[PDB]
C-alpha cells in the first residue's frame, strides 16, 4: 500500500515516500525480499529522496535490506540520502552500503545497466 | 511344570476368548471389529497361547518364530503396545477371575497355596517379555537403517561438471545434519578435483543462526582448500538470520537460481564458457 | 482410593529398593552399574511409585508430564520395553512376597480378601499402560517425521542448468521409493521446461528387478513427454540386471558419467555448447 | 634436515613431511628467511599436503611466516590444507593466507608463473 515495487529491464526499482519508522521498515523489507526471491532480478534500486529524516532503527534496516539483495543480487542505493540523513547513517550504520549514483536515478539505472552488459 | 499348565490353557482359552470378547467394547469397538473378525482373532489368540505350554519349560523356537510373527502382525495390524499391554491386564484379571471360579492349579490338591499362584503370573510376566522382546527386536533396527539412509543422502556431491562441483541439499538440518554436511563437502573436494563449489541452499526453509555460522565456515574452509564457494539460492529468511549473525560476509558470492550460478562459474573458469 | 495405597507405599519403597538391588544380578549389570548410579536411580524410582497414588484416585497433571519424562528417560536410558517388563515381573514379586509378609491392603480389616489384592495389580497394569502409551507416541511422531524427511529427500530434480535438467538419486531404492522417484521426475519435468533430463543411478549398489523396469519406464515415460533420459552412471550390476530384465534397449541414452553425459546434452542442444 | 627448500626458476620450494610442533616451527621460520634474504626470489612456495595435525602455534607460526614473505615476496602456499586441520586453522586463524591452489603444485606453479609474467 505505500511500498511500490516497480519491474523493468530485468531490474527493481523502489521509491520510498512514507518516513515512518516501525511498518514502513517491517512491510518494506518483507514485500521487497518477497518480491526478489519469486521474481529474479539481477539489479534492485531503491529511492530515498523524499526520506528527510532517519533514526537507528531505519538505518539498520536499510543495513539489512542491502546485505539481503547481495546476498541475492546486485543493489544500490540510487538517491543519495539527504545531507543530515547521511551524517546520521554514518555516526551510527556505518557501512559502505554498497555503491550510489549521486541521487539521479537515471544515474543509477545507466549504473546498472554497464554492470549488466559485462 | 508346563504339562498340567498346558492342560489348565486347555480350558483356560475360552476364558481368554470371553476376556477378547469383553475388551472389544471398551478401547476402539468399531476398529477392533473392522480389523479382525472374532473367529480370526479367536483361533490365533489360542494358537499363540497353547503352543509354549506345550514346550519343556524352556521355550519354542518355531513358537519363538510364530511368536515374531504374532507381534509384528498386532504391531502392524492396529493393536500397538499399548494395546498389547490392555490386553495383558485384562487376560491378568479374567485368568483371576476364573480361578475364583474355577480353581484348578498345578499340584493338585484340597486348595492349593499361593506358590503356583503366582508361579501362574511369572509365566504369564516371561510370556510378555518374550512379546515384548519380539516387539522391539526389529523396531530398532529399521530405525537405525532409516537413519542410515537419512544420514547418506545428506551431502550427494556426486553431482559433477568439468572441473566444476555442486552439492544439493534440500531438507531441513540441526547441528549433527550441519557437521556432516560440512565434513563430507570437505571430504569431496579433497577427493575428487575442482575449481568451484555450488552449495545449493534453495530448498531448506529455516536454519539456525550457529547453522548458518558453520555454513559460512565451510564455505571459508573450501575457499582455503582453493575452491570458490558459490552459496547459490538462499532465501530470504536464511539471508535474515546471516545478517543478524553479523558475521564478515564480503567473500561469499552468491546466485539466487541454479542456473546463473553455472554460468558464473564457466565465467570464472574463462575457457570453460567455450 | 489411593491414600491407604500410598501409606503401604511408604514400605513399598525399600520393598522396591530391595526388589532393584535383586533386578541388578540378571539383565545389563556393568551398562546400568556404569551410566547410572544406584541413588539416583533409586530415588527416582520410589518417586515415580509413591507420585502415582499421591492423589484422588488420579494422578495429577504435573504428575502426569513427570510419568511422561520417566517414561521416555527410562526408554532413551537403557531400560527398553523388555526391560520395563522385567521391571513389572520384578515388582509383582516382591510385592507378593511383601503382601505374603507384611499383610497389609487397602481395606483396614484382619484379612482383605482378593479384591484389593488384585486391585493393587490392576492399578500398576494401568501404570504399565500410562509407560507405554508415553512410549509409543513420540515414538511413532519422530518415525512418521523421518518418514517425510526421506520422501522429501528421495529425488532432488532442484539441480538445474539451462534448459537442462539433472536428478541424482543415491542410496537404496525399493519400490515405494521407485514409484516416488518417478512422479516426482514426472512432476517436476513438467514444472520447468527441459529437453535433457539426466537421472543419476550411480550411488544405489543393487536395483531389484522391478525397480529397474520402472525406472525403464520412467525413462521412456519422459521421452514421450517430449524430453531425452539420458541414463547416467550406470553401475554394472544394474546394467547386468537390466539386460537380464529382456526388456528393448535401444530407445535410451547411457553416459558413464555425469561431466560426459552433460557435454552430450550440450551436444543434443546443437548451440548450446556456448 | 627435514625442510627442504628448493630453488628453480627465480622461484622457490618447500615441502613439509614433519608435522612436529616447536623445533619445526621455528626451524622452518628463520630458515625460510635466511633463504629467501640470501637470495632474491619472487615467488616461495610451501607445500603443506602431507601434514594432517595442526595446533594453533603451528596455526599462528604458518601465518606469520605468510605475512613475513608477503613482506618480502609475493607467496602461494599451494596445498590445499587438510579439511580437518583446514578447519582448526580457519577457526582461530582467521586470515585469508595468501593465495591457494586446490592441492595441486602444479597448479600453485603455474598460478605463479602467470602471475609472474605479467
Amino acid at each position: 500500500m505505500g511500498i511500490p515495487i516497480l519491474k523493468l529491464g530485468e531490474c527493481l526499482l523502489i521509491s520510498i515516500q512514507s518516513e515512518l519508522d516501525d511498518h514502513t521498515a517491517v512491510e518494506f523489507q518483507e514485500d521487497l525480499l518477497a518480491k526478489i526471491h519469486e521474481t529474479s532480478a539481477r539489479g534492485v534500486v531503491i529511492d530515498i529522496t523524499s526520506i528527510d529524516f532517519i533514526d537507528s532503527f531505519i538505518a539498520k534496516i536499510l543495513g539489512d535490506v542491502v546485505s539481503m539483495s547481495k546476498l541475492m543480487g546486485a543493489k544500490v542505493v540510487v538517491t543519495g540520502i539527504q545531507p543530515a540523513v547521511a551524517i546520521t547513517l554514518i555516526e551510527l550504520g556505518i557501512t559502505f552500503s554498497g555503491v550510489l549514483s549521486a541521487m539521479d536515478l537515471e544515474s543509477g539505472l545507466e549504473k546498472l545497466k554497464q554492470e549488466l552488459g559485462e | 511344570m508346563y504339562k498340567d499348565f498346558a492342560n489348565f490353557i486347555r480350558t483356560n482359552k475360552k476364558d481368554l476368548l470371553n476376556n477378547w470378547m469383553n475388551e472389544m467394547e471398551k478401547q476402539s469397538d468399531p476398529l477392533i471389529n473392522d480389523i479382525a473378525k472374532e473367529p480370526m482373532y479367536e483361533e490365533t489368540s489360542i494358537e499363540f497361547v497353547d503352543l509354549i505350554v506345550s514346550n519343556i519349560t524352556e521355550n519354542g523356537s518355531k513358537f519363538n518364530e510364530k511368536l515374531d510373527d504374532f507381534a509384528e502382525k498386532v504391531v502392524h495390524l492396529g493393536w500397538p503396545i499399548h494395546f498389547v499391554t490392555t490386553g495383558l491386564r485384562v487376560f491378568g484379571l479374567l485368568v483371576y477371575t476364573a480361578m475364583r471360579d474355577e480353581d484348578l492349579f498345578l499340584k493338585r490338591e484340597e486348595k492349593p497355596e499361593d506358590d503356583a499362584y503366582y508361579r501362574f503370573e511369572t509365566w504369564l510376566s516371561s510370556m510378555y517379555n518374550k512379546v515384548v522382546t519380539a516387539y522391539a527386536d526389529t523396531w530398532e533396527k529399521t530405525v537405525s537403517i532409516q537413519k542410515s539412509a537419512l544420514q547418506e543422502l545428506s551431502a550427494p556431491l556426486l553431482p559433477i561438471f568439468e572441473k566444476i562441483s555442486v552439492m544439493p541439499l534440500i531438507g531441513t538440518i540441526d547441528t549433527e545434519r550441519a557437521k556432516l554436511i560440512i565434513e563430507n563437502l570437505l571430504i569431496g573436494v579433497v577427493k575428487n578435483r575442482s575449481e568451484v563449489v555450488l552449495i545449493d541452499i534453495t530448498g531448506v526453509p529455516v536454519v539456525d543462526t550457529m547453522v548458518a555460522h558453520h555454513i559460512i565456515q565451510a564455505s571459508e574452509a573450501v575457499r582455503l582448500v582453493g575452491c570458490q564457494a558459490m552459496l547459490v539460492g538462499i532465501r530470504p529468511e536464511i539471508a535474515q538470520t546471516i545478517v543478524n549473525l553479523g558475521i564478515e560476509l564480503d567473500q561469499i558470492i552468491t546466485t539466487n537460481t541454479m542456473k546463473k550460478g553455472m554460468e558464473r562459474a564457466l565465467a570464472l573458469t574463462n575457457r570453460e564458457i567455450v
